[PDB]
RNA sequence: GCCUCGUUAGUACUAUGGUUGGAGACAACAUGGGAAUCCGGGGUGCUGUAGGC
RNA sequence: UCUAGUGGGCCAUUUUUGGUAAGCAGAACUGGCGAUGCGGGAUGAACCGAACGUGAGGUUAAGGUGCCGGAAUGUACGCUCAUCAGACACCAGAAAAGGUGUUAGUUCGAACUAGCCCUGAAAAUGGAUGGCGCUUAAGCGUACUACCCAUACCUCACCGUCUGGGUUAAGAAGCUCAGACGAGUAGGCAGGCGUGGAGGUUUGUGACGAAGCCUUGGGCGUGAGCCUGGGUCGAACAGCCUCUAGUG
RNA sequence: GUACGUGAAAUUGCUGAAAGGGAAGCAUUGGAAAUCAGUCUUACGUAGGUCAGCAUCAGUUUUCGGGGGCGGAAAAAGAAUAAGGGAAGGUGGCUGUUUAUAGCCCUUGUUGUAAUACGUCCACUGGGGACUGAGGACUGCGGCUUGCCAAGGAUGCUGACAUAAUGGU
């Protein structure tokens, strides 16, 4: 159960550098130790800053504003392989940021067999213009969406006296 | 599982004298009392050294005792000395003086010498009814390594220790590594 | 094998690496013989004067 | 192998580049006495009481002044004990250990602490203490506005 | 006969009383907290919380297979046996020392009830090199009384704030034996917390840790 | 040329960790430590004793 | 201080040398096996977890939960069809390059790029994901719960060892209180059991049955052992304290 | 009974019992069958054999339920109700449009000190099951009101059988 954290932090001040510049992010983690490993992660590879010269200004936990509303979301990543020279671009639909990245990470996980450790999330956008929308996606967006229920295998009730009816 | 260093340790210390004695037993059994009864290390460094054996309680003399209660300063006086061991007569001494002794032992002259010239003999029972925490006592110890195993101990290159020889003279152990004409002196 | 040195660390920590006693007062024989003889005249009238004071 | 006094120290003994040439004329015009703590760096160009290449970079507790020399006592770790080592090392092989200076320079201030808490009538705390974990404080957003940060995409520079 | 019950009876409110006062130094330092962090998030700056200086480290490995540094290190930290619990005063020198044994222990920040459960339930004093359970002021009384702690809320008072006397009160106190935790470890027990694992310092989380535990 | 600062760069490398990935080569991640060249800016002796002016 | 055994090692992690390579030869650091059971990897000396007094209860580790087999034929999202698929680290083995196989991506229909499958792939008794079998899996990738269980953890009882604290009112060599702890070859030490003979002792047992022997009888001790009922038998034998040895 | 005191084991025959689908032996747990001791019966209402059931407690533990405090964007939402904005995967209407004879999205106000979820805490509380009962006058630390107490380790109320029933071999 991913969640979204809003992580600000920044370097600890010295001599050279006595008001040193805030950075946010906006990523998904598992807690809030995962979060602030996170960032440290990617405030690493970019702006010179150690776990250890730098600090976390402030943890936040985003919710989804409108939770019950269905979405479109577009998802940027950096796809890391045995040959490991990727970028992506996915869409999913569903109804929060937080289940979209999951949904995402298993279906990244699915197609390529990608991991948590390999996959970085670039970034994750609300596509609202049915235009703008995959093929998948759009033809989920058809107003007249209609289909019957697919197959869900309906105590132990081992020994059924009837073959079922499955219809 | 736990990460000890080592399980069930005992250090080194004797709870009971080797010695089947009945008399040392009845004095170690008085000094148990005592010890464990009052608040006197004098009283447990008795019971400890009754626990000694005999290469750990080296004889002390008249001598010694006159020679340590008769030190400048001292202010050794009157108070009894004690030791737990044998005191043993020094000859060389011509005229001994008035000295309390309380030990386990007396040899015949040494006991004659300190009853003929002055001060009186006790045995460690006697000194528990005049002085039973070991108030004013001077306790002594005989010298532990004057011992002739202690002659040979540690012997090795450059250690100046007596070495285990069957007879001395110019053929035993004198020659090859003692001195520079032979090779080496070690 | 002729040689190793797999168990020897091992044994060495078992009875630790243990330190030599420290004596407040160390051999002035050993030492330089000028310095040696001098300071035996020094010690000898500094002992020889604390007695004469006292 | 061979084991000689000097094998293996073709880096250690060696001058530093662009170090070579005469010594410097203050390691003769310092004093050292019995008790000092000082260290070892051979100097490759003295080759006169060189200490064995164990000792370079070993520190130790003088114990004998010579006229050119300093006697200098270390502890050889020599099986399952350390073993007492006292080398007859030139003054150009050896230095004053700073972390001595350091203390004594710490014992000087710690006693003029003391002394004026005695006078104030105050307690003064003399033992360091680690690195505590940060305090408490406000970090200002005035001018100083956060920027949202993303990885960036994977792109072939060369 | 009554001398001793109306000294004692002055004695167990003056215990009383400073475990009321002590209540209410914490009430206020968690208000104070919510306030200032209130007030940042209203005024639009950000309020850094006071790091912890206190650590709670269980050992999660057992006694095999593990480096002299590490072997040694726990050894220091008192930490003997899998499931062993310990209060650490956290500084630099106790910070490079969880850093080295991070593999074979997990620790984190403990909240109150987590040291008020932990003295209560599985609290053992060492008195006369022996294992004493606490269940009496007496016992920390006649231990820790030269530095004023006459109780079991002195005591915990003592550990919680790290005051000036926490290397006595630690030392005091008996290595926490732990049971195993109740609804198990992760599936995979010693990878760090940070990659699913539970090795390692997680923060916040070693208090579920430690009440499966209790 | 040399000396210093920044860049290179949290890069290369590295201690620890996994019943991680991969046939392997090797790689990624986790908790830590952390360079060097190129390049750009600044600098081009400071000071002690005894004296003379 | 005195002395034993040892002075054939081996494996793994990582670094590294000789070598075509090797279950090859050689080293460095650490951990192990040797000397070590237990849980797991079907099976294995060093792999994983955990190191062991006798037990009861609880809970976990590693690893597993279709049946053999204790435990969800659980949950969520996909991928895969294999004309001799795949199925868990070490590990008991396969590569380049392709495949109108298919699922997703990247950039201007074309190329690439990945994941799985197939091809490349090929032996000799009949046989091996351990087997049975398994295809919206009981295969693979990810996520989340519940569950199963080690001699590990926790509480408790008991044994022993060690340590600490009491005890002149209690074979004081005794009594009592508390805590920690418990693997082991070579080897060291300690306390005990058994055998023949000697001194002392027990108003000791014995032809109304000693010793010995047989026993689907009973009893004691962790054990070496010991006692006893019944049967046989016919001349001697034992307890305790010490001495001794051709003593198991 | 001279093949002669005692007469062991290996091994052998007979008898009784039992077991057995390409070894046997062993360990653990219980069944079955055979076998057997202890205990009891008494002693002084009192106490007493074996085995069960329940209650009230103590230790340990597992599994469900309720109530409350607090924290976050002082949750996000949402409902209801006032502004304005936009539109569609375009409804009524007429492919195109802007709430009408469906509605939706965005912002703000309000109802609001909203609720819930989640997190955390309660020295707040209700159940169910399991194992254990070490110790043996008195002391101690506490609560109550001197007595009491769930407070320095199980007692109480009963029943069945007194039996091979438990237990052992």
């Amino acid at each position: 159960a991913l969640k979204e954290y809003q992580v600000v932090g920044r370097k600890v001040p010295t001599e050279h550098e006595p008001v040193p510049k805030l950075f946010r992010m906006r990523l998904f983690a598992p807690n809030e130790s995962v979060a602030k490993s996170r960032y440290w992660y990617f405030l690493k590879m970019i702006n010179k800053v150690k776990k250890a010269t730098g600090e976390i200004v402030a943890i936040n936990e985003i919710s989804e504003p409108k939770p019950l509303k269905a979405k479109v979301f577009g998802i940027w990543i950096r796809y890391d392989s045995r040959s490991g020279t990727h970028n992506m671009y996915k869409e999913f639909r569903d109804t929060t940021r937080v289940g979209a990245v999951e949904a995402m990470y298993a279906d990244m996980a699915a197609r390529h067999r990608a991991r948590f450790r390999s996959i970085r999330i670039l970034k994750v956008v609300e596509v609202e213009k049915k235009e703008d929308v995959r093929n998948y996606v759009k033809q989920l967006l058809n107003p007249h969406l209609k289909f019957p229920l697919p197959h869900r295998r309906t105590g132990k009730k081992v020994f059924a006296p009837h073959r079922p009816s499955t219809f | 599982g736990i990460d000890i260093e080592r399980h069930h340790v005992k250090k080194s210390q004797r709870s009971k004298p080797a010695s089947e004695n009945v008399y040392l037993k009845l004095l170690v059994k008085l000094y148990r009392f005592l010890a464990r009864r009052t608040d006197s290390r004098f009283n447990k460094a008795i019971l400890k050294r009754l626990f000694q054996s005999k290469t750990n309680r080296p004889p002390i003399s008249i001598s010694k005792i006159a020679a340590l209660t008769s030190r400048k300063s001292a202010s050794s006086q009157n108070k009894t000395t004690v030791v737990v061991g044998t005191v043993t007569d020094d000859e060389r001494m011509l005229t001994v003086p008035k000295l309390s002794i309380a030990a386990l032992r007396f040899t015949k002259s040494a006991r004659a010498r300190i009853l003929k010239a002055g001060g009186e003999v006790l045995t460690l029972d006697q000194l528990a009814l005049r002085a039973p925490t070991g108030s004013n006592t001077v306790l002594v110890r005989g010298k532990k390594h004057a011992r002739e195993a202690y002659r040979h101990f540690g012997f090795g290159p450059h250690k100046h220790k007596a070495p285990y020889v069957r007879s001395e003279g110019r053929k035993f152990e004198r020659a090859r590594g003692r001195r520079k004409s032979r090779a080496f002196k070690v | 094998k002729n040689h190793t040195n797999h168990n020897q660390n091992k044994k060495a920590h078992r009875n630790g690496i243990k330190r030599p006693q420290k004596h407040r007062y160390d051999s002035l024989k050993y030492r330089d013989a000028k310095f040696r003889r001098n300071q035996k005249f020094a010690n000898r009238g500094t002992v020889e004067a604390i007695r004469q004071a006292k | 192998h061979s084991y000689g006094i000097r094998a293996r120290t073709r880096y250690t003994f060696q001058r530093g580049f662009r170090e070579h040439g005469q010594i410097r004329l203050s390691t003769y015009l310092k004093t050292y006495k019995v008790g000092d703590i000082v260290d070892i760096k051979v100097n490759g160009a003295v080759q006169k009481g060189m200490p064995h290449k164990y000792y370079h970079g070993k520190t130790g507790v003088v114990y004998n002044v010579t006229q050119s020399s300093v006697g200098v006592l270390i502890y050889k770790v020599v099986g399952n004990r350390y073993m007492e080592k006292r080398v007859n090392v030139r003054i150009e092989h050896v230095k004053h250990s700073k972390c001595r200076q350091d203390f004594l320079d710490r014992v000087k201030a710690n006693e003029a602490k003391r002394k004026e808490a005695k006078a104030q009538g105050k307690t003064v705390q003399l033992r360091r203490q680690p690195a505590p974990p940060a305090k408490a404080h406000f970090v200002s957003t005035e001018n100083n506005e956060p920027v949202t940060l993303h990885p960036v995409a994977y792109d072939t520079t060369i | 006969a009554a001398e001793k019950k109306s000294a004692r009876q002055k004695k167990r409110e003056l215990i009383a009383k400073r475990a009321e006062a002590y209540e209410a130094e914490y009430r206020a330092a968690e208000r104070e907290q919510i306030e200032l962090a209130r007030k940042a998030r209203a005024e639009g700056n950000y309020f850094v919380p006071h790091e912890p200086k206190l650590i709670f480290v269980v050992r999660i490995r057992g006694i095999n297979n593990i480096p002299p540094k590490a072997r040694k290190i726990m050894q220091l930290l008192r930490l003997l046996q899998i499931n062993n619990g310990i209060f650490v005063k956290f500084n630099k020198a106790i910070k490079e020392m969880l850093q080295v044994v991070e593999p074979y222990v997990t620790y984190g920040i403990p909240n109150h009830k987590t040291v008020r459960e932990l003295i209560y339930k599985r609290g053992f004093g060492k008195v006369n090199k022996q294992r004493i359970p606490l269940s009496d002021n007496a016992i920390i009384e006649a231990a820790l009384g030269k530095y004023s702690i006459l109780s079991v809320e002195d005591l915990i008072h003592e550990i919680y704030t790290v005051g000036p006397n926490f290397k006595q009160a630690a030392n005091f106190l008996w290595p926490f034996k732990l049971s195993s935790p109740l609804g198990g470890w992760r599936e995979r027990k010693f990878k760090h917390f940070i990659e699913g694992g539970d090795a390692g310092k997680r923060d916040e989380h070693i208090n579920g840790l430690v009440q499966k535990m209790l």
